[PDB]
């Protein structure tokens, strides 16, 4: 049988978050 | 990533014309003409040619 990984059992309101952050990119591992 | 660019430019362009200007003092020094200090014989008639032409 396989199960169907039913339940994390938190809740939350979902928001697809508004107020938008400028995304530096974070590649910088050693130089 | 986030435009965010103004008002960092008139100190470049501060900077370009002070460029400039340095280049015009160097313009201005490459004469062979004007004011350079001379003998008596060149100085006493420029002086009388600045005095005469003033009344002039």
């Amino acid at each position: 049988k396989k199960v169907v990984k039913q339940k994390n059992h938190v809740y939350t309101p979902v928001y697809n978050e508004l107020i938008e952050k400028y995304s530096e990119i974070p590649l910088n591992d050693k130089l | 990533h986030g435009y965010d660019v103004s008002g960092a430019n008139n100190k470049q362009v501060i900077n370009e014309v002070a460029r400039e200007k340095a280049q015009l003092e160097k313009i201005n020094q490459y004469y062979k003409t004007l004011l350079q200090d001379k003998e008596q014989e060149y100085t006493t008639r420029k002086n009388n040619q600045r005095e005469i032409l003033e009344t002039l």
